[PDB]
């Protein structure tokens, strides 16, 4: 129904990490999930 | 030596410096020049791209830079020489080999 | 019947540029008409005169028509 | 047991006010969990050039200790009660809030109050958060979406405070003293500019009380001389074209000037935007997608992604689209997108407007799910509209829009109007402004 | 062979937007009629051409009726002679060039249709020739019937001074001085050679006005479109 | 896709050649001349076709049919004078066009350039045969003199001339065939001009700096569509100023007395745009020598690229060259003047000097100028 | 940062309507567009005017010239054709017949049994004045010229294939399919007929 | 209104809270995750997830898209290792249109050769995008390293198999895994009576190995200047009491940020690591738990050159928890965090649907939140030290990605 | 070659205004006049000399032709 | 009230269809106005000279 939070372009250079303040919240904690949709950009979760 | 009088004169009369161009920006591109340009590092390419972009945009407006901004005769480093010299030196060699 | 043309040709004739040119006319008039055995003529001097006369005539004649 | 009905018995929002003028807003349900916090009419639009990104600087400092809880005391205490403490700054709105056990609402509201009012802003903590912003600024440089949008603003509202980025220029980050921060704070963080909003299991009455208990010291005294007012912001039809052929994909962002928060036209525009829609290469839809922009982009690999937006500021906004595409496709993306604006403007169908309606109905109903979205809707609505608009009101404005409205409204903003364009990356193909501008009308209409 | 070029007389039609004086043409026509028609021809002008220019339809019909012209055959196979219509051209003096030479001592009188156009100097030149006839300069003996005119090439012409005072009475009663007679006939010989003159100049003025409108308009359209690029500022912001 | 502009086999071609074509940002007014030449060509063809609806190529009727156009055909005059001043405007546009090419070194685009040389030659052939069709004095006598030059050629020369003529003199056949050639050639010009652009669009345009422009290209539409309209508008002002205020200015009076194989006009000379090469012919005393000089005075154009010595492409940054070029221009203006004068003193000498100066500038001085300039940059 | 990019000052270039940075451009949007499109629209009206004239002339050229118009009509003095006589003229390179019909011939063509005619065209449907019948001297069969006052109907007779015509110029006998052609004419007075 | 629950004779669960909201979420949950792929059809379930909206018997591919979109609806398909979840959302008045679609997609896909062929490249795109998150590399690797079968299966189809998943495999997979005995149909904003009746009439479909933990390591050498690394031992299975112990141990040690831009002053691991090494880094306890098995450990993100120090530091912190250092205040914090986390996770009507349906498969019925918090309280400090003890002495699985030149091997640790 | 495949360019920003936000003739005479003069000076000593020379060769030659066609006083 | 150029825009120039109808109408009027007005300018400049002026003397 709603568009996703970070849209998904393939072939598009990655966003950088240059401090602890951006890193924390990255370390994985639960197993993987994958959703695909009709509307909403496809994403991968812990 | 003593012709350096004319050189400095010719330079200012020629007048490409008024567009912030350096001498090698003005070199007409044949195949040797193309290769030499192709062999320039990021820094030197990007500068050339800019200086021309700058100059062409000035050409379109029918203007020149402020005199402070003009390429000073002495500050005109001959950036393309090393690359071009070798591009040519190389070609002359394969030409020789074809006999 | 007076022609305005011959009026103005007179009027113009009394100007320094004209009077000097007809003097040029008259010198050779009584140089060739005085000398004999001389095939040289004097159109050139008449034309000098007419050029300067008729320039002036032009400037003023059409007024009368 | 119908939809029309369902709307009717959604919990109402409680609206109250303190002496100083702090508004207190609440929506309640039988809920073990809640969210509460402070929304403030403060951001970059309120900053000058000399103190730009102060609001952002503070955001870094906000959770770093208070006078009552110095250093990591505030952190530890939120952590140990299982609470989640969070913040955000836009060009118009700051917001700090806390996700908590319903039972811990009191301490929740105490803590929020400790952050806003009695913020330490330690010398060394400033100098540490100084480097951090600089590095965040650097990471942000490698986000093309981020950059293109910053640029759209910068060129759209050039020579105003809306042209300003939230984060501030690096020059400021490097130079902003602790003096500048405390001055910014006292000038902008005032009770009539602020709203305390909460959702979950909480009797409204309790919140209002608690508001009094901890937010009573908040000042509402702008002397006549220095009353922060938002001068309108002039939009300019313009282009900013940062060409960097070295990057793999082109970002383009193009907008006309939108009406801004207040205006009812926003509703019909949202309908129209939903028609045109959004896309990326991960979508199931393909050719069969409903939106012609989406189906055409999909079938012909024009772009990797796109969204329509309609960003609202005070009395202005950015209504447009952003797309990310191959360096060869910028022309074809721009042509179909502008094509679409014209088709709605001139010749929208009923069925497709019905679709737009249904999308937007669905959109904002399922958005407001769980306490944080709802808490925020309260907090922000109070700042933007001066009130929470009930869902049933949204639905009344939505039912109102037909084909005729979508045509008229879209024509007002899109048809034969100057856009602002930002492109970033290998944009050598990205069409010339004159060509883009001529693409805003049909010589057939 | 020196050369004296004519001076540039301030004609009623000299200027950019100046028409021919049509009353002058009507007189000048008559100076062809009564004087040159005998010697010269004017093949490209017919009786009709005068209508709406110097003569009414009916006047021009009468002028046409006043002349003989051959027509035929009739069914018997004979060429007869008849009164002119508007559709008849101004009729030639002789049957051919050779016959015309016989009549004028070897000289062929040029057709006058285009004479203003076909001689450097135009009406200035013809007017100077007609009024410039003079006695030779001293030193000069022209041959037989080779009269002296200072404006003719080689300075010797085989045409007797054709105009003099009162060589005709004008329809409108203008005092027929030699100069006036030459002015008028030149005005007509202008129109002979270039009937478009007036219409052309009308178009001139309307063109100058339209261009006056469109040139700055279109220039502004150009500057408008181009202003996107003209204004633009560049920045090289290398990493 | 849906851009029919890019899709449709026919529209694709127009889109690529007139709309989305990358043109340099900075091209000057000297680049307008291509467009303007096109317009001149269409202009000639329309006016030409309309004149041909009323003209006849029989020697007896020919002169009369043209005057018939100018007297009795509705607006025949404005059509005829437009066609004749249009031929002038063609040559002005051509010479400015070629001038641009020389100064800015556009001739480096060799196929484009040579096709240009062919185009030039063809328009010359067209305009030569055009001026004959009225069948006035200068038409007829001009045509006799020039054509005849071919007789200078050893052996075959004299035959070839009578073969062009179709008889022992410029008469019936000559005109009737000159009508046909004159009619068909513009169409061939049309074709060759398309080949001209076919080559152009492989590289796209040069620009005044002479420096490659792919860093600052703009689409032809709207920038150059708007400029062309403006250009064309200024072209139409030039044309109509001649046609409506001075139609006879650029031609010759003798072309208003019919062609007479007896009476020879005082100073026979072709129309102004040949006068420079007419003078070059008259420099050289020997006839075959003067034919080969007049031949070389045009074909030398196809030599210009080989003679190029500068390391820089354009003359913009090249002062000596600029001067020699402006010399060469003024010299050409002198040859034009000299060509219109009688073959007498002092014009004979001036001419000789001018003709020497012409070939000297192209073959020797301007190449040298190039190398000096170079040595002065330490090129 | 990219956040250090600020857009240059365009004030020098701007319209005064949009110089005021704290006001909405949306006021002047109606107007600024108006001024610009007016220039466009005005220009088009100018060029319309021109193209009309240029096209109009070129089309005119192909319409009949002054000389073709001058052989368009013919002026025939009626008082020069006596009663009973057929006078022929030359018109459009064709013989043109103008006949003074007598009191007798008027009554005779009016009484003509019309349903016997190969080509009807009643007399009063072929004339303006009954004493005058104007016809082209071109026989409708194979284009010969009929001779006045011969044949079975005392009108015209064409010797080529035996075409007999009456005093209204109607076909009555022979192979001719149509009546002799009636030209466009008018009487400009009691004396004058203008054919053409 | 509170939750209703049904288990038909055919094995199928229906659970549904009618809450009279304006929106209706329905979810069909199926034991059809990646784990039920064998070594022959690896990647089939991934194609199957991309494959909704492909023609069905009752609706065209066009109709599924256009129809759902018409009403503002949404259809999504989510996969873990153990289940797949087909979810429809819509305004409440259109549940039976979306329900028609849901049934068609799951009970009667046609999987036509041309459609299925056409869709293959989506595997590359989908996977490609997904693997942009480095956490996805490491977790997929981790499972591969730790298991010999089933739970080792990547969720994303292996490269070799792209272009090669057949119609027949898709049919086989649905026919053998999408069965009444394997499915739970969950709902908000819908009456239980008519869900039951739908499930009886349309979801009555006839029915159809243990995951052996192995312990290995897998190391992607790739030269980023950050090294992602995860170290785990076998944890307890979901549904067991011991599993609650692990959840608590996770939250003692530290499992995610609470305050934005915060220092995580209560996170035991974060602090353990922050003392050793100062430059950009992050660490969390990693806790997975499945029907057969579980993995518990930690995930580091460290500078390439400090990966050694960070992993060792982190492991050491677990060792002192396992030795015995653990005060009630810490375990109280951990429980409060966990308790708060659980309630918050089921706060949205979205997360709730995931819990209801999630439990419905892996256990008998719905456990109310109140019972669950009680079960977290039921964890003794004793059980937490056992969880840590189990981890330190358990056989290890490891996975790393980055410039691994200073990343230790398992045997190096 | 089509827009999109012309050349490689890196790190160049271009700011520009819509034609409807700006004027066609900013500082048209104020700036125009001096720029024309600058331009005129810059080329005059390269362009003008040859035409001066033409003027001279021309006016000399013309009246030399006239003079030589007069009679000589001897 | 917004300005006159603005009135012109919203009434005549926004819809391309009205823009074109405007052009054709305006051209019709421009045509006659300009023809009539410019002819005046020509005929005054050439007072008494034109057949149109001296017509009356022979009728
Ligand atoms: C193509 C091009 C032009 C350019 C050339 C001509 C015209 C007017 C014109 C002439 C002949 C025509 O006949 C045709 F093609 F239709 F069959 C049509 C139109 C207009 C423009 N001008 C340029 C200017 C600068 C750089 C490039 C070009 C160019 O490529």
């Amino acid at each position: 129904a709603v568009p996703a939070t970070s849209e998904s372009p393939v072939l598009d250079l990655k966003r950088s990490v240059l401090c602890r303040e951006s890193l924390r919240g990255q370390a994985a904690g639960r197993p993987l999930v994958a959703s695909v949709s009709l509307n909403v950009p496809a994403s991968v979760r812990y | 030596r003593w012709l350096e009088g004319i050189r400095k004169w010719y330079y200012n009369a020629a007048g490409f410096n008024k567009l912030g161009l350096m001498r090698d920006d003005t070199i007409h591109e044949n195949d040797d020049v193309k290769e030499a340009i192709r062999r320039l590092p990021e820094n030197l390419y990007d500068d050339r791209v800019f200086r021309i972009k700058r100059a062409l945009d000035l050409s379109m407006r029918q203007q020149i830079l402020p005199k402070e901004q003009w390429t000073k005769y002495e500050e005109d480093k001959s950036y393309l020489e090393p690359y071009l010299k070798e591009v040519i030196r190389e070609r002359k060699e394969r030409e020789e080999w074809a006999k | 019947l007076v022609d305005p043309l011959t009026t103005v040709r007179e009027q113009c004739e009394q100007l320094e540029k004209c009077v000097k040119a007809r003097e040029r006319l008259e010198l050779c008039d009584e140089r060739v008409s005085s000398r004999s055995q001389t095939e040289e003529d004097c159109t050139e001097e008449l034309l000098d005169f007419l050029h300067a006369r008729d320039h002036c005539v032009a400037h003023k004649l059409f007024n009368s028509l | 047991a119908t939809y029309a009905q369902a709307l009717q018995s959604v919990p109402e929002t409680q609206v109250s006010q303190l002496d100083n003028g702090l508004r207190v807003a609440s929506e309640q349900s039988s809920q073990p969990t809640c969210t509460v916090g402070v929304w403030i009419d403060a951001g970059s639009r309120y900053e000058s050039e000399k103190n730009n990104g102060a609001g952002y600087f503070v955001e870094h400092l906000a959770f770093k200790g208070t006078k009552n809880r110095p250093g990591n005391a505030l952190e530890k205490e939120v952590e140990s009660m299982g609470a989640h403490l969070n913040a955000y700054s836009t060009r118009e709105h700051t917001a700090y809030y806390i996700k908590a056990l319903s039972k811990d609402l009191p301490k929740a509201v105490e803590l929020l109050a400790d952050i806003v009012q009695n913020c330490s802003l330690e010398d060394s903590q400033i100098e540490k958060e100084r480097d951090v912003i600089l590095q965040e600024l650097q990471e942000n440089d490698t986000s093309m979406r981020d950059v293109v949008f910053n640029y759209l603003h910068a060129t759209a509202f050039q020579g105003t405070p809306l042209a300003q980025s939230v984060e501030g220029p690096s020059e400021n980050v490097r130079k902003l003293s602790r003096a500048d921060l405390t001055e910014y704070l006292s000038r902008h963080y005032k009770a009539p500019r602020m709203v305390l909003a909460a959702a979950g299991g909480l009797e409204h009455r309790q919140l209002l009380d608690l508001a009094q208990k901890h937010f009573s010291g908040l000042s509402g005294t702008y002397d006549e001389e220095t009353v922060p007012t938002l001068s309108p912001c002039r939009f300019t039809g313009s282009q900013i074209c940062h060409r960097e052929d070295g990057l793999p994909l082109a970002h383009v962002a193009i907008a006309v000037e939108g009406p801004g928060w207040a205006h009812p036209d926003n509703v019909a525009l949202q309908v129209a935007n939903a028609i045109i829609g959004h896309y990326d290469c991960t979508y199931g839809g393909g050719a069969h997608l409903s939106s012609p922009l989406a189906s055409i982009a999909a079938t012909n690999k024009l772009c990797q992604s796109f969204q329509t937006f309609n960003i609202c500021y005070a009395d202005t906004g950015l209504l447009g689209a952003h797309f990310v595409c191959d360096h060869m496709s910028i022309d074809d993306m721009m042509f179909v997108l502008q094509g679409q604006w014209m088709r709605l403007c001139t010749s929208a169908t009923e069925s497709e407007v019905l679709r737009g309606k249904n999308l937007l109905r669905n959109a904002l109903v399922s958005h407001l799910d769980g306490t944080t979205p709802v808490c925020e809707d309260i907090g922000r609505s109070l700042l933007t509209y001066g009130r929470r608009i009930p869902l049933a009101e949204w639905e009344s404005r939505i039912a109102e829009v037909d084909a005729r409205v979508v045509r008229e409204v879209c024509s007002k903003y899109f048809y034969d109007q100057c856009p602002a364009v930002a492109g970033f990356g290998p944009i050598e193909q990205l069409p010339d402004y004159n060509r883009i501008r001529s693409g805003m009308f049909w010589l057939r209409f | 062979d020196l050369e004296l070029h004519p001076p540039s007389y301030p004609w009623s039609h000299r200027g950019l937007l100046s028409s021919l004086d049509h009353t002058s043409i009507r007189r000048g026509f008559q100076v062809y009629k009564q004087v040159c028609s005998s010697c010269h021809s004017m093949d490209y002008v017919a009786y009709r051409h005068l209508v709406g220019v110097c003569y009414t339809e009916d006047e021009a019909k009468a002028l046409a009726e006043e002349v003989e012209v051959q027509d035929g055959p009739n069914e018997d196979g004979e060429m007869f002679m008849r009164p002119g219509k508007l559709s008849d051209y101004f009729p030639k003096p002789y049957p051919n060039p050779e016959a015309a030479r016989a009549a004028n001592n070897g000289a062929l009188p040029p057709d006058l249709s285009y004479i203003v156009r076909a001689r450097h100097g135009g009406e200035d030149y013809v007017f100077s020739l007609l009024t410039g006839y003079c006695e030779p300069p001293t030193g000069v003996s022209l041959r037989e019937g080779l009269y002296f005119n200072p404006y003719f090439p080689g300075q010797a012409i085989g045409m007797a001074p054709p105009i003099y005072n009162e060589v005709l009475e004008f329809d409108d009663g203008t005092p027929a001085t030699m100069s006036q007679v030459a002015k008028d006939v030149c005005t007509f010989l202008r129109w002979a050679a270039e009937p478009e003159h007036d219409h052309r100049k009308r178009m001139g003025l309307k063109m100058l006005l339209m261009m006056g409108l469109l040139l700055p308009l279109v220039y502004a359209m150009k500057r408008h479109k181009w202003s996107v690029l003209k204004s633009r500022k560049l920045a090289y912001r290398p990493p | 896709m849906t851009n029919i502009r890019k899709s449709h086999p026919l529209m694709k071609i127009v889109n690529n050649a007139f709309i989305d074509l990358p043109a340099p940002s900075n091209i000057s007014s000297w680049w307008n001349f291509g467009s303007l030449l096109g317009i001149c060509l269409i202009l000639q063809i329309l006016t030409g076709l309309f004149l041909a609806m009323h003209y006849t190529s029989d020697t007896t009727t020919a002169f009369s049919s043209v005057t018939h156009i100018c007297r009795d055909v509705n607006y025949g005059w404005i059509i005829r004078y437009m066609h004749a001043n249009g031929a002038s405007m063609f040559f002005i546009c051509l010479y400015m066009h070629v001038g641009r090419g020389l100064y800015y070194g556009s001739y480096t685009f060799l196929e484009t350039w040579n096709i240009g040389v062919i185009l030039l030659l063809t328009v010359m052939a067209t305009a030569f045969m055009g001026y004959v069709l009225p069948w006035g004095q200068m038409s007829f006598w001009g045509a006799t003199v020039i054509t005849n030059l071919l007789s200078a050629i050893p052996y075959i020369g004299t035959n070839l001339v009578e073969w062009i003529w179709g008889g022992f003199s410029v008469d019936k056949a000559t005109l009737t065939r000159f009508f046909a050639f004159h009619f068909i050639l513009p169409f061939i010009i049309m074709a060759i001009a398309m080949v001209h652009l076919l080559f152009l669009h492989e590289t796209g345009s040069n620009n005044p700096t002479g420096i490659s422009s792919d860093v600052d290209k703009i689409p032809f539409h709207p920038y150059y569509t708007i400029k062309d309209i403006l250009g064309a508008l200024l072209l139409i002002l030039a044309l109509m100023l001649l046609v409506l205020f001075a139609p006879d200015l650029l031609g010759d009076p003798d072309n208003y007395t019919p062609a007479n194989p007896l009476n020879t006009p005082p100073h026979i000379k072709p129309e102004w745009y040949f006068l420079f090469a007419y003078a070059i012919l008259r420099s050289i005393p020997n006839k075959l020598g003067g034919v080969l000089a007049l031949a070389f005075s045009i074909l030398i154009l196809a030599l210009i690229p080989l003679l190029h010595t500068s390391k820089q492409r354009s003359m913009m940054f090249r002062p000596l060259s600029q001067c020699l070029f402006w010399a060469l221009v003024a010299d050409l203006l002198t040859l034009t003047w000299i060509g219109g004068q009688p073959v007498e003193h002092p014009y004979i000498t001036i001419g000789q000097l001018a003709s020497v100066l012409y070939f000297l500038l192209i073959l020797v001085l301007m190449p040298t100028a190039g190398t000096i300039e170079n040595k002065l940059l330490k090129w | 940062s990219h956040t250090d990019i600020k857009v240059p000052d365009f004030s020098d270039y701007r319209r005064p309507e949009v110089l005021d940075s704290t006001k909405s451009s949306k006021e002047s949007s109606e107007a600024r567009k108006g001024f610009s499109y007016l220039v466009t629209a005005t220009t088009t009206v100018g060029v319309a005017y021109a193209a009309k004239n240029v096209v109009s002339q070129f089309v005119s050229s192909m319409s009949a010239s002054a000389d073709v118009l001058a052989m368009s009509k013919i002026e025939i003095k009626l008082s020069d054709i006596p009663e009973g006589k057929n006078m022929a003229f030359k018109w459009r390179g064709k013989p043109l017949f103008v006949r003074h019909r007598t009191k007798k011939e008027i009554d005779q063509e009016a009484a003509v049994e019309v349903s016997q005619l190969r080509d009807p065209q009643h007399d009063l449907e072929r004339v303006k004045k009954p004493e005058w019948v104007i016809l082209i001297g071109v026989c409708t069969h194979l284009g010969c010229v009929p001779i006045a006052n011969a044949g079975d109907f005392g009108g015209y007779y064409c010797p080529c294939h035996g075409s007999h015509y009456d005093a209204s110029g109607r076909i009555r006998k022979g192979p001719a399919p149509l009546n002799l052609e009636v030209p466009s004419y008018e009487f400009t007075s009691d004396d004058m007929v203008i054919v053409g | 209104q509170d939750l209703e629950f049904t288990r038909l004779p055919n094995g199928l669960v229906i659970a549904s809270l009618e809450n009279y909201a304006p929106a209706s979420r329905i979810g069909l949950f199926i034991k059809a995750g990646s784990r039920y792929e064998n070594s022959n059809n690896l990647g089939t379930s991934h194609l199957l997830r991309l494959a909704s909206s492909l023609t069905t018997k009752g609706a065209s591919s066009f109709k599924i898209t256009r129809g759902i979109e018409a009403v503002g609806g949404k259809l999504s398909v989510t996969s873990t290792r153990e289940n797949m979840a087909y979810t429809v959302e819509c305004l409440r008045d259109d549940v039976d249109i979306l329900m028609e679609f849901l049934l068609n997609v799951t009970t009667a896909p046609e999987f036509r050769r041309w459609e299925v062929a056409a869709l293959q490249p989506q595997l590359r795109i989908d996977k490609a995008v997904a693997l942009q998150n480095p956490q996805a590399h490491v977790i997929e690797n981790l499972h591969a390293a730790a298991y010999r079968n089933a739970l080792a299966n990547s969720l994303y189809c292996p490269d070799y198999r792209i272009g090669k998943v057949t119609p027949v495999e898709l049919h086989d997979y649905v026919q053998n895994h999408f069965t009444s005995a394997r499915m739970a149909l969950i709902g908000l904003g819908v009456s239980h009576p008519v869900l039951k009746q739908v499930a009886e009439q349309f979801l009555n479909i006839r029915g159809g190995a243990k995951a052996k933990y192995h312990g290995g390591e897998i190391r992607e050498q790739n030269g980023d200047s950050l090294v992602h690394a995860a170290l785990v031992a076998e944890s307890a299975a979901i549904g067991s009491a011991e599993a609650n112990a692990f959840s608590v141990l996770q939250h003692v040690l530290g499992a995610g940020p609470h305050v934005k831009r915060g220092s995580n002053a209560t996170s035991s691991l974060y602090q353990a690591v922050a003392k050793g090494v100062h430059q950009p880094f992050d660490v969390s306890a990693f806790n997975a738990s499945y029907s057969d098995s579980g993995l518990f450990g930690f995930y580091t993100i460290s500078q390439a050159a400090s990966a050694g120090d960070v992993i060792k530091a982190a492991y050491n912190q677990v060792k002192t928890i396992a030795q015995g250092n653990l005060s009630n205040p810490d375990v109280q914090a951990a429980k409060n965090k966990l308790k708060a986390g659980y309630l918050m996770s089921v706060e949205s009507s979205e997360g709730f649907l995931d819990e209801v349906g999630s439990q419905a498969l892996a256990a008998g019925s719905y456990t109310p939140p109140s019972t669950v918090l009680q079960q977290i309280d039921a964890v003794a400090d004793a059980d937490v030290i056992n969880a840590a003890k189990k981890f330190v002495s358990g056989r290890k699985s490891m996975a790393a990605s980055g410039n691994l030149g200073h990343t230790p091997f398992i045997d190096e640790l | 070659r089509q827009f999109g495949h012309l050349t490689r360019v890196r790190h160049v920003i271009t700011y520009s205004l819509s034609p409807f936000e700006q004027r066609a003739f900013p500082h048209y005479f104020s700036k125009g006049i001096p720029n024309v003069l600058r331009r005129t000076r810059a080329c005059i000593l390269r362009v003008a000399p040859p035409f001066v020379a033409f003027y001279l060769v021309y006016t000399w030659g013309t009246q030399e032709f006239e003079k030589s066609k007069r009679k000589n006083p001897a | 009230a917004p300005t006159l150029t603005a009135r012109l825009y919203s009434l005549l120039f926004r819809r391309t269809s009205t823009f074109a109808l405007t052009i054709v109408v305006g051209a019709l009027f421009f045509e006659r106005a300009f023809d009539q007005g410019a002819d005046a300018i020509y005929e005054h400049i050439n007072e008494g000279k034109l057949w149109k002026h001296i017509k009356h003397k022979y009728e």
